[PDB]
């Protein structure tokens, strides 16, 4: 009756806020797992292209030690293919780094609403607790 | 990050105002009072609220004024209830603006309101 | 920056507790309950609260826990009453700490409280 | 006798909060004036030192040693006064959060009292008109 109806309504609003926070944090967990996965992939690709860089540094040092026919000309073509493959691998690496930055953007766009929802959920819980709502009713409103 | 904007003055927030046809609705823990006896007017919405991360966070008080300064509407957090979110304030602004436009009233929002939590488009001219 | 820090979980916040000798103070709009029946105990304060500018801004809830895990004190915002400032919480925490110390109880606070609230 | 008692207590608390706000505001303004004053003083001293060592160095390309000691004392004065001004800046930097929070809390208490049935005269009474 009035004063009890208002407490029950605040409990319903706590349920709403808690479900909203659950959804937002679920989305954030999805994005965070994706971010960690793509970061590990970026590290792998960095290591691969770094090995390529080492091999091509050997190539520089061995190309400066020459200064015909086909003893060397047969290599200086497939090795240019290896150069092109290195630069293509990096074209993929930076393309993935862009998507990783966009994922970070989407996560940082969620952090404010996430923190606000968590704080207001805890505040509604504290209010209901101060109005005499036992832990069983609080868990009813939360869900589990 | 983290600022506190105030479109209204202490006198404007503390000023008494009377509703001829009181229309009081509730959006979340926010109360939206409006005088539906107002018609064919141009109304400006002035609000004091705190912002964080360039988003509206907590509404301190919103009020609606005519050109001559009279108050015709208000959005305020209820005293006995806990706080609210920015989406609650946006919904409250939307409800107030829709209810006001339903009576041939030209609602306009301030620049600070139009930045963070804003609604409204345009009315004709009565 | 701005960060909402939490020492307690949902269960610790919603948990039911009792006071055999309830002593209560009201500092501003903050209620400080404690059990005067607690003597010669080790008690830890846990708090959920917001922080802006590396400063305590708003307390959501603080509760005192024995080493076993029984809630014997609480600092909470009073419902249906306006808010508070950081200095209000800073004083209420000291009030609770002194009330616990009078009963020969040693009080410790979490690493979170010691950075933004201290004693 | 109960609800009115709570309203009156919240009104006295609004009195206290308005007092805190208008005290820390006086403090912050007193410090801002001093910050600008010492800033302009050090600004003048910078160009004074400029002219000092400018005359010391330019007219030395050909071939009056007390001007060196004058520049020494001026550098020392500017150093100490800059330390003092930076301390003033550090002091008034930690008042802006408290000022913003106090203003927001005072306005929130005002709105709470307004919704509980406090007229403009009562609010001005708790606000010192």
């Amino acid at each position: 009756g009035s004063k009890e109806d208002s407490v029950e309504a605040v409990g319903a609003q706590l349920k709403v806020y808690h479900q909203q926070y659950q959804d937002k944090s679920r989305e954030y967990d999805q994005l965070y797992e994706e971010y960690t996965r793509t970061s590990q992939e970026l590290q792998m690709k960095r290591t691969a292209i770094e090995a390529f860089n080492e091999t091509i540094k050997i190539f520089e040092e061995q190309g400066q030690t020459q200064e015909i026919l086909l003893n060397s000309e047969r290599l200086k073509s497939r090795i240019a293919e290896i150069h092109e493959s290195r630069t293509k691998l990096e074209q993929q690496l930076r393309a993935q780094a862009s998507d990783n930055r966009e994922i970070d953007k989407r996560m940082n766009s969620l952090k404010p609403d996430l923190m606000q929802l968590r704080k207001i959920r805890d505040q509604y819980l504290v209010w209901l607790t101060q109005k005499g709502a036992r832990q069983k009713k609080i868990n009813e409103w939360l869900g589990i | 990050a983290s600022r506190y904007l105030t479109d209204m003055t202490l006198e404007e927030m503390s000023r008494d105002w009377f509703m001829l046809m009181p229309k009081q609705k509730v959006a979340g823990s926010l109360c939206i009072k409006m005088d539906q006896a107002i018609m064919d007017k141009t109304i400006i919405l002035k609000a004091n609220f705190s912002v964080i991360f360039d988003r509206l966070e907590t509404l301190i008080l919103l009020r609606a004024f005519t050109e001559e300064g009279a108050i015709v509407g208000e959005i305020s957090p209820l005293p006995s209830l806990p706080g609210h979110t920015g989406e609650d304030v946006k919904n409250a602004i939307g409800v107030l603006i829709g209810g006001l436009e339903a009576n041939d009233n030209t609602v306009r929002v301030t620049e600070t309101i139009q930045r963070f939590a804003w609604r409204n488009s345009d009315e004709d001219g009565r």
